[PDB]
C-alpha cells in the first residue's frame, strides 16, 4: 500500500501502526535497517528535551532565579560552562541517562514500550483510550518543539534578539 | 623554513615530558615527519578550522565504510556472478575510480 | 513484576521482599551475579561503619578527649593529629575483630559455608536488645535505614569538609558559598596536563 | 449530621468539573469526592486523614493567634519584654529571640515525641483502631452522635478553610506590609 | 545485556587487556599523584 | 504512452527504461513551465526589493538562491525516493495538455535564454522595444 502522509510514497514495510503518530512517512528508509524501539526511545527523547528546551528559552526570557545574573539562554549556556553549574545539569543527566540505559535494555529485550517509564504522578491518563490520544499528542508536540527549538536557537545567531523580543520587535 | 612541524604532544608523566621539545612557533611537541603540513599547504588549508573539517569527513567516511561491509555482508551480499565481472570491474576503476578521481582532484 | 522502587523495570531475582530493607531496587542487576547474602552483610557492615563514623564527625566536633593531639574540631585533621601509634592499634584491633567475630570464615569463598549463618548476624547482642522476637522486624528495617542514611551523610560531611575547610555544624553555622574559582573539577588533560 | 448522598457522604462531588473518582472511598469524615490527582490510588488513606485533621488543627488555633496578634490582644507583660508591634512575622522573630518561641518548640516536639509517632504507627499497623486525629481529648462534654456525625464534619471543614485563610492572610499581609483588623 | 555479547567480554583477549590496562592506569594515576617513590617513605 | 505522435527518430527508448525518461521529461516540461511563465512575469511586475540571466548571481548574492535551491533539494531527496519506487516495481486530455504546454515551454525558454545573448533583454521586453 501507499504511505498515508506521502500519497506517491509506498508505505515503508516495517510502520503497519504499530507506533502510535506513524503516517507512514520514512523514505530515506532507516526503519528497513534499524530497530524501531530504538528509534522511537530516540525520537520521544530528542522530543522530550526539545519540548523542556523551548518551555525554558521563553521561560528564561519571562523570568530568571535572583541568585543568578540576568542574560539570554546561550549565553545562559556559555555562563555555566564555566561557573559550574552546567556540569551539576550534565552529571545529573548522566546519572538518570544510567537507569535510561537499562530501560532501553528493558525495551529491547520485549517488555517495555519506547517512551515508556512509568511517569504518572498526578494520574493524567485516566483510561486506556484517554492515554492513546495523550501520547499521540506527545508525539506531535515532540516533533513540532523539535522544529520550534531548531527555529529560536539559529535566529538568536542570525538576528542577536530573543524569541519574545523578536514577535515583540520586527 | 624555521618553525619545525609538530603535531603530537606527550602528557607529563614518569619525566616523559622532555618529549616535548622545542620545534618552534611557540609550541612544545613531538617533530612529526609524515609530510602532512605540506600536503595541507598544497591543498590551500591555511586554518586550523578546515582541519577540523576534514577531519570530521574523515570520520564520517569511516562510518560509512564500516555501515557498508555489514550491510553488504548481512543484508545485501552479492552473488558470485556479480564478482565475476573483471570487464565491467575495470570499465569502473579506470574511468570512475582514476579518471574522475584524477579530474575532480585537477578541479 | 516490576519493581517497586524503579516502577519501568522489571523486579530483580534474589530479591523476593523478605529481606528488610527489601524495595526491589537493584537496577544494574547486581543480585544476580553477586550472592544476595554477601551484598547484605556487605551493606549491613559499610552502614554500621558510616553510623559510627557520622556520629564520630559530630560527636569531636563538639566533645573532646583531652589533650592537644585530640583538639581537632574539624574530622580530616583529626586523622594527622591524633597518635600514630594509637591509630595502628585501632586498625589491629579492627582486623582482631574481622577474624574473631568472623570465626575464621572470612574469605568470600568460605564465608557462610555454616548455614545457620546469616548475613549480618555476627551474633552480637550484649545486653539481648534483640531477644523480643516481636521487635525483630522493625529493628532489622531501622538498622539497614540508619546504614543507608549515614553512609549517604558520611559521604556529605568528608567531601564538604574537603570543599570547605570547617567542621559540619560549624560549616552549617559559618556557612559560605563556594566561589567556583577554587575547586575545579576534572581538567587533568584539558589542559594537556600540569 | 453525615448528610449521606446529601454533602459529604459517598457519591457527592463539590466539584462536577472533575467526576467522583472510584479510589475515593466514602467512608471518612469531611469526604467529598474532590481528589483530581488521584493521591488516594496509592497514599494510605489513614495517613493522610491524620495529617488533613492535624494540619487543619494548626491551621485553626494559628489563625485564633494571628487574629488575636493582629488586634493588638495579649497577655500581660507579654507586649513589655516582646515587641509593641501587631506585624505577626516580626512578633515571631522577637518571641524566638526571647525562647517562648523555643519553649513552645520543646513541648510540642515533646508531645510528638512521646505520643504523636506511638498514636501514628499503631494507628497505621493496625494495633489500636484509633480513628485518625483522635486522642480522647473532650474534657467538656460535647460527645456522642453529634460529634462523630455533624462535629467531625465541622472540624474538617473550619479547618480546611482555616488553612486558606491563614495562607490568604500570612501573603497579604507580606505584600501589604500590613496585616489585617 | 545480552547474555552472548557478556560472554563474549568474558573471552580471555578482552579480559586480559581490560585488566592489565586497569592495572596500567592505577599505576600512571599513582604516579601521577605520588612521582619518585624510590623508596618506601619511613 | 500520452503524447505519442511517434517521434523517437533515434529510439533512445530501446536503451534506457521508458518509465524513467516520461518521469524526466514530465519533469522538464513543468520546470521550463515555471520557467517561462516566471520570465514574462518578472518583466510584467516586480516582488518589492527587486535580468533573464544576470539575476541568477544578482539573486545568489543576497541568498534566495541558496534558498531555493535547498528547498528544491529537500523536495528532489524525497523525489528520488519516488522516482526510485516507481522505477523499483476527461483526464488524459488534461496530462496529454500538460505534456504539450511543457515542450512548449522548454522551446520558448530555450528561445528567451539565447534571445537574452543576443540583445541583453528579457522576452517581452524585446518584444516592446
Ligand atoms: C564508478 C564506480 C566505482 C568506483 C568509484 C569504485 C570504487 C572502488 N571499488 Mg569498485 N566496483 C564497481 C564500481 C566502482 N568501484 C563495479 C561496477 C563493481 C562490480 C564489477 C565493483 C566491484 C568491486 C569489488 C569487488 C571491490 C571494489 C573495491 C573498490 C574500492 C577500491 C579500494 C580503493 O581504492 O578505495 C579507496 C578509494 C576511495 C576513493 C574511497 C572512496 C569511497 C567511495 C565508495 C567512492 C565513490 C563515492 C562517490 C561515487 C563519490 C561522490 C562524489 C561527490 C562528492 C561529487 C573503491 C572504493 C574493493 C573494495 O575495497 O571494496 C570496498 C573491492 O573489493 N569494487
Ligand atoms: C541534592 C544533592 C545535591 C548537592 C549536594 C549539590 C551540590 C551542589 N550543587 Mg548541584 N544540583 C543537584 C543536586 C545537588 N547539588 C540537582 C538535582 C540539580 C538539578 C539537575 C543540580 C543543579 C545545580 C546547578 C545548576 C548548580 C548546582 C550547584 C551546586 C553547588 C552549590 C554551592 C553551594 O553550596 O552554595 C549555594 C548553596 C545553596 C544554593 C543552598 C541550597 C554544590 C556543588 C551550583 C554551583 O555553584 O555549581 C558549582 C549551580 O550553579 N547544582
Ligand atoms: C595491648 C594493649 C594496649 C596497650 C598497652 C596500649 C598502650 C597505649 N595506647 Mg592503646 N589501644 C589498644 C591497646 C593498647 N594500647 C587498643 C586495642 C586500641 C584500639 C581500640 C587502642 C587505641 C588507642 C588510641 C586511639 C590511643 C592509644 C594510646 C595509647 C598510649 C597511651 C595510653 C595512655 O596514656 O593511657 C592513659 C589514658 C587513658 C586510660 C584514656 C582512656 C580513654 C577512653 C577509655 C577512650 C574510650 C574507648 C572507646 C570506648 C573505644 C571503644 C572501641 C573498642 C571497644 C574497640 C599507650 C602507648 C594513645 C596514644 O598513642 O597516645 C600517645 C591514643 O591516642 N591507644
Ligand atoms: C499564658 C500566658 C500568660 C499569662 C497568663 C501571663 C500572666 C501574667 N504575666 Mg505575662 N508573659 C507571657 C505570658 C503570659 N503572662 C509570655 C508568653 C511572656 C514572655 C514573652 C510574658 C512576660 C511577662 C513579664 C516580663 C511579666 C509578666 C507578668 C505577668 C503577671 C502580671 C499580671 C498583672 O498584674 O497584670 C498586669 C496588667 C496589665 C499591664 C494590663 C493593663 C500575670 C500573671 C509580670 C509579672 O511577673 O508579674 C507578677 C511581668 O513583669 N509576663
Ligand atoms: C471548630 C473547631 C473544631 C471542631 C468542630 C472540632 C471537633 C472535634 N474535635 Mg477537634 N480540635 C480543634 C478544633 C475543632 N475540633 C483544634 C483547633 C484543636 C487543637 C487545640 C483540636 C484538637 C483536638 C484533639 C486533640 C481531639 C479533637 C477531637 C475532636 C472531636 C471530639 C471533640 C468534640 O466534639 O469537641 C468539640 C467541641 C467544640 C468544637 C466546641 C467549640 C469550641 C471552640 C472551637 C473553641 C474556640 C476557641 C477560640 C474562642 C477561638 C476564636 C477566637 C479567635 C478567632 C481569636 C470532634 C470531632 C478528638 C477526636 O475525636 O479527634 C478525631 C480529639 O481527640 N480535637
Ligand atoms: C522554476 C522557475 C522559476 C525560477 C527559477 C524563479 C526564480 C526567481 N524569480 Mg521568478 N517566477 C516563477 C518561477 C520561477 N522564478 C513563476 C512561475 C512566477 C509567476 C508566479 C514568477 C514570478 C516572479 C516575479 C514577479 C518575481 C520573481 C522573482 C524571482 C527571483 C526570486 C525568487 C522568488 O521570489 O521566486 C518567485 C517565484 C514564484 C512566486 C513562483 C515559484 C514557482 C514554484 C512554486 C517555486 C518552486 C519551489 C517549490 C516551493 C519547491 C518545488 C516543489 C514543486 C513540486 C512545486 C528569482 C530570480 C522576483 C525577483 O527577484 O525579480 C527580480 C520577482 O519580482 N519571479
Ligand atoms: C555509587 C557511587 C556513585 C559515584 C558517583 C561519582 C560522583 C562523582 C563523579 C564525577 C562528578 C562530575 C565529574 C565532572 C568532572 C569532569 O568531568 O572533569 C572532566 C575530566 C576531563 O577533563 P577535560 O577534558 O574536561 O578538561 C576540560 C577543560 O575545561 C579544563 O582543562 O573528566 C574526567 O575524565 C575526570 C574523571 C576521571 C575518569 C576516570 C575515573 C576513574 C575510572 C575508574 C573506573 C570507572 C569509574 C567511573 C568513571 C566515570
Ligand atoms: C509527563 C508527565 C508530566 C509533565 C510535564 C511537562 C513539563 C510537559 C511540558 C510540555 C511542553 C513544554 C510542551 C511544549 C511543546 C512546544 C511546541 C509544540 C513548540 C511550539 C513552538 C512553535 C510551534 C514555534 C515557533 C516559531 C519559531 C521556531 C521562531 C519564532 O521567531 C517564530 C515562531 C514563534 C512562530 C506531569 C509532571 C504533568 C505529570 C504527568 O502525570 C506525567
Ligand atoms: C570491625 C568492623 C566494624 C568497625 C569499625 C571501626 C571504624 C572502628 C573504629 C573504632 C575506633 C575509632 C576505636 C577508638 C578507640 C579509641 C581509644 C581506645 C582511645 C584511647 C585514648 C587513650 C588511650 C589516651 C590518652 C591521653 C594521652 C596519651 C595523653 C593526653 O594528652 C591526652 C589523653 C589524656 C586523652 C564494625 C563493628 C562496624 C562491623 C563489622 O564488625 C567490621
Ligand atoms: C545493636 C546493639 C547495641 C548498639 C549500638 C549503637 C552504637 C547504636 C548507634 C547507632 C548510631 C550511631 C546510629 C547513627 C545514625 C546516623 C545517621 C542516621 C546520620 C545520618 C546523616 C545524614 C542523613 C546527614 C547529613 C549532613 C550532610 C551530608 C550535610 C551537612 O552539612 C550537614 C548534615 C549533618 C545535615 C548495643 C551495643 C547497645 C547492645 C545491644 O544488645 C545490640
Ligand atoms: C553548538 C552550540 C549550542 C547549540 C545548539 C543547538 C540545539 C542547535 C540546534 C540544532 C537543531 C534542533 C536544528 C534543527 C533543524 C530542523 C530543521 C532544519 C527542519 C527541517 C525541515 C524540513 C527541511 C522540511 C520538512 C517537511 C515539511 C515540508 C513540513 C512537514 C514535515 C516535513 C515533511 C519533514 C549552544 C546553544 C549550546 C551554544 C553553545 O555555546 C555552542
Amino acid at each position: 500500500d501507499f504511505s498515508a502522509a506521502v500519497p506517491f510514497l509506498k508505505r515503508p514495510s516495517n510502520l503497519d501502526g504499530a507506533y502510535i503518530g506513524d503516517v507512514g512517512f520514512d523514505p530515506l528508509g532507516f526503519s528497513d535497517v534499524f530497530d524501531l524501539r530504538v528509534l522511537r526511545e530516540a525520537e520521544l527523547k530528542h522530543g522530550r528535551f526539545a519540548m523542556l528546551a523551548v518551555l525554558g528559552f521563553i521561560v528564561q526570557e519571562l523570568y530568571t532565579f535572583p541568585f543568578f545574573p540576568k542574560m539570554a539562554p546561550v549565553d545562559a549556556h556559555d555562563y555555566f560552562v564555566k561557573q559550574g553549574g552546567g556540569s551539576q545539569i550534565i552529571f545529573w543527566i548522566s546519572f538518570v541517562e544510567l537507569f535510561g540505559v537499562v530501560a532501553l535494555f528493558e525495551t529491547l529485550q520485549g517488555k517495555r514500550e519506547p517512551g515508556d517509564f512509568a511517569f504518572d504522578p498526578l494520574g493524567l491518563a485516566k483510561d486506556e483510550a484517554t492515554l492513546e490520544r495523550y501520547r499521540l499528542a506527545e508525539v506531535k508536540h515532540a516533533r513540532l518543539a523539535m522544529i520550534a527549538i531548531g527555529g529560536f536557537i539559529h535566529q538568536y545567531w542570525v538576528t542577536k534578539q530573543t524569541v519574545l523580543e523578536q514577535l515583540g520587535n520586527f | 623554513t624555521a618553525v619545525k612541524p609538530s603535531a603530537q604532544v606527550v602528557w607529563p608523566i614518569v619525566g616523559q615530558e622532555v618529549l616535548n621539545g622545542d620545534v618552534g612557533g611557540g609550541f612544545q611537541g613531538v617533530q612529526v615527519t609524515s609530510g602532512f603540513f605540506q600536503i595541507w599547504r598544497s591543498s590551500g588549508i591555511t586554518s586550523e578550522v578546515e582541519l577540523y573539517w576534514c577531519a570530521l569527513a574523515g570520520l564520517i567516511m569511516s562510518g560509512l565504510m564500516i555501515f557498508a561491509g555489514w550491510f553488504h555482508y548481512h543484508k545485501a551480499a552479492p552473488k558470485l556472478e556479480w564478482f565475476q565481472n573483471a570487464e565491467s570491474m575495470l570499465n569502473h576503476h579506470l574511468s570512475g575510480l582514476l579518471g574522475l578521481g584524477c579530474l575532480s582532484w585537477a578541479g | 513484576a516490576k519493581s517497586k522502587a524503579v516502577p519501568f523495570l522489571s523486579q530483580p531475582e534474589a530479591l523476593d521482599g523478605s529481606m528488610a530493607g527489601d524495595v526491589g531496587f537493584d537496577p544494574f542487576g547486581i543480585s544476580s551475579v553477586i550472592d544476595i547474602k554477601w551484598l547484605r552483610e556487605s551493606e549491613l557492615k559499610h552502614g554500621r561503619i558510616c553510623m559510627l563514623a557520622a556520629t564520630g564527625c559530630l560527636v569531636q566536633e563538639v566533645v573532646h578527649l583531652p589533650g592537644p593531639a585530640f583538639s581537632q574540631k574539624m574530622a580530616l585533621n583529626a586523622w594527622a593529629a591524633a597518635p600514630r601509634g594509637g591509630m595502628i592499634s585501632i586498625l589491629v584491633a579492627i582486623g582482631l575483630i574481622e577474624m574473631i567475630s568472623n570465626r575464621f570464615a572470612l574469605t568470600a569463598t568460605d564465608m557462610f559455608a555454616n548455614p545457620n549463618r546469616v548475613p549480618g548476624d555476627l551474633g552480637f547482642d550484649p545486653l539481648s536488645l534483640g531477644a523480643n522476637p516481636a521487635n525483630r522486624a522493625r529493628f532489622e528495617l531501622s538498622e539497614v535505614i540508619h546504614g543507608r542514611a549515614a553512609m549517604m551523610g558520611f559521604s556529605g560531611m568528608v567531601h564538604q569538609m574537603i570543599v570547605s575547610k570547617q567542621a559540619p555544624i560549624e560549616q552549617l553555622m559559618h556557612f559560605k558559598a563556594v566561589d567556583s574559582s577554587l575547586m575545579k573539577l576534572g581538567g587533568a588533560a584539558g589542559n594537556l596536563g600540569y | 449530621l453525615w448528610n449521606e448522598g446529601k454533602i459529604q457522604g459517598k457519591g457527592v462531588s463539590v466539584i462536577p468539573l472533575f467526576p467522583r473518582p472510584a479510589s475515593l472511598d466514602g467512608t471518612f469524615p469531611g469526604d467529598q469526592g474532590f481528589d483530581p490527582f488521584g493521591f488516594s490510588s496509592w497514599v494510605n488513606m489513614k495517613f493522610v486523614a491524620e495529617a488533613e485533621i492535624k494540619h487543619c488543627r494548626l491551621a485553626m488555633l494559628a489563625f485564633a493567634g494571628i487574629m488575636v496578634e493582629s488586634a493588638g490582644i495579649s497577655f500581660p507583660g507579654a507586649t513589655s519584654v516582646l515587641g509593641s508591634s501587631k506585624n505577626i512575622f516580626e512578633i515571631h522573630d522577637k518571641a524566638v529571640a526571647s525562647g517562648a518561641m523555643g519553649q513552645i518548640l520543646l513541648w510540642v516536639s515533646f508531645f510528638e515525641v512521646v505520643a504523636g509517632v506511638p498514636a501514628m504507627n499503631e494507628m497505621l499497623n493496625g494495633e489500636s483502631s484509633r480513628i485518625p486525629g483522635y486522642y480522647a481529648f473532650d474534657p467538656l462534654g460535647q460527645g456522642k452522635g453529634d460529634k462523630m456525625g455533624r462535629m467531625q464534619l465541622s472540624e474538617i471543614q473550619n479547618g480546611r478553610l482555616a488553612m486558606l485563610a491563614v495562607s490568604g492572610i500570612v501573603h497579604h499581609t507580606l505584600i501589604t506590609g500590613k496585616g489585617p483588623l | 545485556m545480552d547474555s552472548n555479547f557478556l560472554k563474549y567480554l568474558s573471552t580471555a583477549p578482552v579480559l586480559f587487556t581490560v585488566w592489565l590496562s586497569f592495572t596500567a592506569s592505577f599505576i600512571i594515576e599513582a604516579n601521577r599523584f605520588f612521582p619518585d617513590m624510590l623508596y618506601f617513605p619511613m | 504512452v500520452p503524447g505519442d505522435a511517434g517521434f523517437d527518430p533515434l529510439t533512445i527508448s530501446a536503451w534506457l527504461d521508458s518509465r524513467w525518461l516520461r518521469e524526466a521529461e514530465i519533469k522538464h516540461c513543468r520546470v521550463a513551465m515555471l520557467a517561462a511563465a516566471g520570465c514574462i512575469a518578472q518583466d510584467i511586475f516586480q516582488f518589492p526589493g527587486a535580468k533573464m540571466t544576470a539575476l541568477h548571481d544578482a539573486a545568489v548574492k543576497a541568498g534566495s538562491m541558496g534558498q531555493m535551491l535547498f528547498w528544491i533539494g529537500f523536495v528532489e531527496a524525497i523525489s528520488t525516493a519516488a522516482t526510485i519506487q516507481m522505477l523499483q516495481g476527461g483526464r488524459a486530455r488534461m496530462e496529454l495538455s500538460e505534456i504539450k504546454n511543457g515542450r512548449l515551454a522548454m522551446i520558448g525558454f530555450s528561445g528567451m535564454v539565447h534571445h537574452y545573448f543576443i540583445t541583453g533583454k528579457g522576452p517581452i521586453e524585446l518584444l516592446t522595444s
